[PDB]
RNA sequence: GGCCAGCAUCAGUUUUGGUGGCAGGAUAAAUCCAUAGGAAUGUAGCUUGCCUCGGUAAGUAUUAUAGCCUGUG
RNA sequence: AGAACUGGCGAUGCGGGAUGAACCGAACGUAGAGUUAAGGUGCCGGAAUACACGCUCAUCAGACACCACAAAAGGUGUUAGUUCAUCUAGACAGCCGGACGGUGGCCAUGGAAGUCGGAAUCCGCUAAGGAGUGUGUAACAACUCACCGGCCGAAUGAACUA
RNA sequence: GCAGUCAAGCGUUCAUAGCGACAUUGCUCGGCUCUUCCUAUCAUACCGAAGCAGAAUUCGGUAA
RNA sequence: GCUCCACACAGAUGGAUACGAAUAAGGCGUCCUUGUGGCGUCGCUGAACCAUAGCAGGCUAGCAACGGUGCACUUGGCGGAAAGGCCUUGGGUGCUUGCUGGCGAAUUGCAAUGCGUGGGGAUAAAUCAUUUGUAUACGACUUAGA
């Protein structure tokens, strides 16, 4: 299960050049030292720096904003394969960003078999308007009074023997 | 019909063993073809 | 050789039994399905061939024929088998009362030595009514889904000088269970 | 993509009525009656207003949205088997030997004798099916029609008709001998 | 919880359907599986037959009347998929199967007689719906056994007599639940209430 | 000559469907589907109940065959509303499966003389009901 | 005074529950409440089409006789 | 294949990898208790037929392992993607119709009118129609589609990647 | 097989750091006897294609 | 096998409590156009249901109702899949905790669960030996004989 975490560096302050400019992003992981770590694998990325050469300013837990309205959310998201590198776009209903990245990181290693240590975060950003939500299966849930069954419901047993026959009813 | 025979999946510690060292030569030959 | 017929070994009697039967049909008259003899015998015959195709139609040919003793075979019981999930099973088995000499000499290996005391309690157990012969014939006839007849040879009316007769299982082709065991 | 909700509208006319317990279906109507089980397909039948029928997958991939639409047309094809019927006809042609065609009922099969095919001694015996009548055109010549109410009978009896009259060992080109499908129809026109 | 535990082995799925029997067993629990016949399996058909068809195919090359003894009887068909499940070379085992019955179809007396069934090993709660299972009476008739039709007769029968004896019971339930309901608000009744039952 | 197709007639999960949650630190509370996130998830709210407004699985619940009007998206006040408004609680304790979860509590929280109670009045009972029997 | 035990209060190592006090973070985020704007898978209303009597459909209508979102406190 | 350095086995039991010279774990007196490693938890077999999101149906699936060999591919299996395309000036599919005159273009030759073949392969007229996409006749005709246009009303198309 | 002609892409950007599949173009110890097994089947069985008039045949499929 | 004498003695602990079929469906109740019929109701676990209070269950006094149950006699009908059991007709017979009395419990000391032999007799049969030769290495088999 995971947590967003604000994560800053700015290349360690020496002579000559004080106050450097403080590389702000958000990341996604189940601990602070995981988001530190995944932090300084991003910035080696982003331009040419080290690990050594920096400094973690802040590590802050993001808080959702509101974790009681369903939101309609898009993330851009890009992934080492067993080919080169690829960009892609899934759309997520879900109520929380950590919830939603957390439906995704499953569904990746699912559908791509990707692990962790491939998946780039890119933008997680909420859909305001509905019918500018793209993907059918989550325009799905969008229509006007949905009412929908759960046929064939599994009873689950606490004993060996029934004495029943089981019915399958909902 | 007459059934055919069917192939094992019992993989036999000498195809298993040779498997890891003809893998391992794989990588050697990789690592040397990377450089050129 | 040919692998079917093994494993090669000596039988278990010298009156085989036979395997399997003429099927059945529900809807014609009853007669037996099996009889028995005594081979004894081998002889040639003549006879023009009314075989139309053949290089031989309406010609003459010679061949060698068999000739079986077949005294007439007499019944001295019935046997109603159940149809089961295990094959067939033989619930009860009636036989005749008053039963031969030759008969009563095939339930023993030393016949002299005895007392002759078969079927002595079988025969008082008939002495009445019927009542437990009829019960016994109303099992058969209510289950058992094939019947077969109990019958044997007559030993002494062939030339044989063996005495002792043999006992044998005939179904019966013959529809209607009812007229099978009535029969 | 696994689709939430997926149904078919199966239209009904007048004459005839649908009764539907769990997936075995009547059509009764004018003609008579049409039975089918389909308690292979896994579907739900909503009956709206009498005269129109919904099937219904929920929870199906694309595997059993295959099936959905597969039960309409099936339960379509009773409807239009009972208001309409089906109607077959067959003709028959020869080069030399005249092919001899008969109804004959031995045992109460109502068997087609199909004799004299291409100067053949066999005499092949098709079985007619339960609900499929067969009589012969008037006035035109060679020709047996093949009528009932189920589309799997009258249909499958006319490709049993014309595979038992299979030029064997032999030219496509040169031998035309054989029974044919002419018309696929139905009874009453409109 | 009783001495003896009539499993109903219809509709379930002779592996799940073993493996809880297996170590019921081993437990020392008595167990009787009946309608074995009607059990099932998992895949369109011809896929298990051309399964059993390849073991069907292992015989002691040099003397086959010594090696793998291939039973037809779904009876038999589902014992070896209980046996194989049981350590039965040892001692333990021997006197564990041996606590052990399949019937195919149902006898007495165990026909008068409550039969379960296994939860964990009901085709239809496990399987997905619309997944080709292959019923257990099919696959052996079409390799060797030859009483699926008796069985068969011999069951629509004992059903019948069966149907009966309920009817029966329907009625003289409702009698008794009729009359309870009678004996409703009745100080004692009243009371029990208070104290569910 | 009617056109008879009858049913397979289910609970569906919709906005406004009470449910009763099976497991977790609620387990045997009644909440309203508020909104319906995809096929597996829902999300609920019993504010009388007590069970606070979560995303849980539908493996997690079992729906019940009561509904109300809730409109989609309700904050806790509007579920409170239109819960008291619509009284699906004294719905609930009128069925009778309310009334069966209540027998089994009813059974756990026993005392061995009111068991032995149970015992005698089972056995008064008994006597009055096969005296009520074999007459018809 | 020998063999085996039971309970109690103890001490060492450990396993497994129940319950209270705090402290940290956006001094949680939420919910809830008060306020200001918006669009909707559009709400009551209003207009309109053609019919089984009033249902539906195609516009308006910013919530009015459902509600929701965002912003500030 | 040659060096260097490094472990392991060798003088080393035990847990595991079904089995075992080099594979994973592992500071061997005699015992008791607790906790673990590697490996596991359907039954054999001690331990969850746990929970949660997914993917797969295999005519002998798969459980396998620097993801190494047959390995580049084929497939109207199925699920995810990416990049270009069309689309209420009406997308794809579907039938209904037009699908033209110069013109039977030149050589070819018995007969070749778009469709046996050899070379350009042009003009006009439109909504659009190629010196013609295949079937066809000896040659034509006739049909077909590619191109439009008429009802039909929402999505669809191609090329790749996993 | 060697050399060239194309040439899906990849090359650290990418066709002018280079590799590159199917095609294509260049001339050129042996043997006697038995048992069992495999199919990669010569015949026997059933099929598909073939200027297959019939007969005969050629290729191909299932098949031990 | 019958009789005569002599001796010997793999895990019960309230009840295995019987429709069949379907699962994208069913069960039950009621009603009618008697049907793949309308209407009501049920499941979401056997967490049930039936049995269950007496010196390990004694002895007695009753009250209420024609019930429940045990035991043995008994009228049949039913059960062949391993039927070996299932219902039913009745008479007797104890007991009943349906309700209320009447007595006994100690010292058990504060836990240690509390159907074969070895000989007779009587009568069925088998083997050996004999004979057989449809059998045969020897066994075995087929025969024959108070």
């Amino acid at each position: 299960h995971f947590k967003e975490y604000q994560v800053i560096g700015r290349r360690l302050p020496t002579e000559s050049v004080p106050e450097p400019k403080l590389f702000r992003m958000r990341i996604f992981a189940s601990n602070e030292v995981i988001a530190k770590s995944r932090y300084w694998y991003f910035l080696q990325k982003l331009h040419k720096v080290k690990k050594a050469s920096g400094e973690i300013v802040s590590i802050n837990q993001i808080n959702e904003a509101h974790p009681t309205k369903v939101k309609n959310f898009g993330v851009w998201v890009r992934y080492d394969s067993r080919s080169g590198t690829h960009n892609m776009y899934k759309e997520i209903r879900d109520v929380s960003r950590v919830a939603a990245v957390e439906t995704l990181y499953q569904d990746m290693a699912a559908r791509h078999r990707a692990r962790f240590r491939s998946i780039h975060i890119l933008k997680v950003a909420e859909i305001e308007k509905t019918a500018d939500v793209k993907r059918q299966y989550v325009k799905q849930f969008l229509t006007k009074d949905l009412k929908f069954p759960l046929p064939h419901r599994v009873q689950k047993s606490t004993k060996t023997f029934s004495y029943k026959r089981p019915s399958t009813f909902y | 019909m007459r059934v055919r025979k069917r192939q094992s999946r019992r993989t036999s510690t000498k195809l298993k063993e040779g498997i890891k060292k003809k893998a391992s030569a794989h990588r050697k030959k990789e690592k040397k073809m990377a450089k050129k | 050789g040919h692998l079917g017929f093994l494993p090669r070994k000596r039988a278990a009697s010298i009156r085989a039994r036979v395997k399997a039967f003429p099927k059945d049909d529900r809807s014609k008259p009853v007669a037996l399905t099996s009889f028995l003899g005594y081979k004894a015998g081998m002889t040639t015959i003549v006879r023009d061939l009314d075989r139309p195709g053949s290089k031989f139609h309406k010609r003459e040919v010679v061949e060698a024929v068999t000739v079986v003793d077949t005294p007439p075979v007499v019944v001295v019981g019935v046997v109603g088998y159940v149809e089961t999930p295990r094959g067939l099973r033989s619930l009860t088995t009636v036989w005749a009362e008053h039963l031969s000499d030759e008969v009563k000499r095939r339930f023993y290996k030393n016949w002299y030595k005895s007392k002759k005391k078969a079927f002595t309690k079988y025969s008082a157990k008939y002495a009445q009514d019927g009542a437990g012969i009829e019960r016994e014939l109303a099992r058969i006839k209510k289950y058992a889904s094939v019947v077969r007849v109990l019958v044997h040879t007559q030993i002494r009316k062939t030339p044989l000088a063996q005495k002792k007769a043999h006992l044998a299982e005939i179904q019966l082709n013959g529809g209607s269970i009812s007229e099978k065991v009535d029969w | 993509m696994k689709y939430i909700q997926t149904e078919q509208q199966i239209e009904v006319p007048e004459g005839v009525t649908v009764s539907i317990k769990s997936r075995i279906v009547k059509v009764v109507g004018p003609r008579g009656t049409l039975t089918k089980n389909l308690k292979h397909i896994d579907v739900t039948f909503t009956k709206v207003n009498n005269q129109l029928i919904k099937v219904a997958v929920h929870n199906g991939g694309r595997k059993h949205v295959a099936a959905l639409r597969t039960v309409k047309s099936l339960v379509d094809n009773m409807i239009t088997g009972v208001t309409k019927g089906y109607k077959y006809k067959m003709r028959y042609v020869y080069a030399h030997f005249p092919i001899n065609v008969n109804i004959v009922e031995k045992d109460g099969a109502k068997f087609i004798e199909v004799r004299n095919f291409l100067g053949d001694k066999k005499i092949r015996n098709v079985p007619v099916r339960d609900g499929v009548t067969i009589e012969f055109s008037t006035n035109v010549k060679d020709e047996i029609v093949l009528s009932g109410n189920s589309v799997e009978d009258v249909s499958q009896n006319a490709a049993d008709l014309q595979q038992i009259c299979r030029v064997r060992n032999k030219d496509i080109r040169k031998f035309l001998d054989g029974i044919y499908v002419s018309h696929k129809g139905f009874i009453t026109e409109d | 919880v009783e001495p003896v535990v009539v499993i109903d082995g219809k509709g379930h799925l002779v592996g799940r359907l073993a493996s809880v029997v297996a170590k019921q067993l081993l437990n020392g629990q008595k167990i009787v599986v009946v309608r074995a016949e009607e059990l099932n399996i998992s895949g369109e058909f011809f896929r298990n037959k051309l399964k059993y068809h390849d073991f069907l195919r292992k015989a002691t090359a040099f003397n086959k009347t010594r090696g793998p003894f291939h039973f037809r009887a779904p009876s038999r068909i589902f014992y070896k998929a209980l046996r194989g499940m049981v350590s039965h070379k040892t001692a333990r085992g021997k006197a564990a199967l041996e606590r052990l019955k399949v019937f195919e179809g149902i006898p007495p007396p165990y026909d008068k007689k409550k039969r379960v069934v296994v939860p964990q090993a009901l085709r239809v709660l496990r399987l997905k719906p619309g997944r080709k299972y292959t019923t257990l009476g099919k696959l052996s008739t079409s390799v060797g056994w030859k009483y699926e039709d008796v069985v068969a007769k011999l069951e629509a029968k004992r059903k019948v007599s069966s149907a009966e004896y309920y009817a029966k019971k329907r009625a003289f339930t409702k009698k008794v639940a009729s009359a309870n309901a009678t004996a409703a608000e009745s100080d004692v009744a009243k009371q029990l209430a208070a104290l569910g039952y | 000559t009617d056109s008879i197709v009858k049913a397979s007639n289910w609970r569906l999960v919709e906005v406004g469907r009470v449910v009763l949650i099976k497991k977790g630190q609620s387990a045997g509370k009644l909440a309203a589907i508020v909104e319906i996130i995809d096929q597996k998830k829902v999300l609920i709210d019993g504010p009388k109940a007590g069970v606070p407004r979560q995303a849980i699985n539908l493996g997690q619940v079992v729906l019940t065959p009561l509904t109300f009007a809730l409109p989609r998206g309700a904050r806790t006040a509007t579920v409170s509303k239109k819960w008291a408004a619509a009284a699906v609680c004294e719905k609930w304790a009128a069925s009778s499966w309310a009334k069966k979860i209540a027998q089994r509590e009813r059974r756990a929280a026993l005392t061995d003389f009111e068991r032995f109670q149970v015992m005698v009045l089972r056995k008064q009972k008994r006597y009055t009901v096969k005296k009520a029997l074999a007459k018809a």
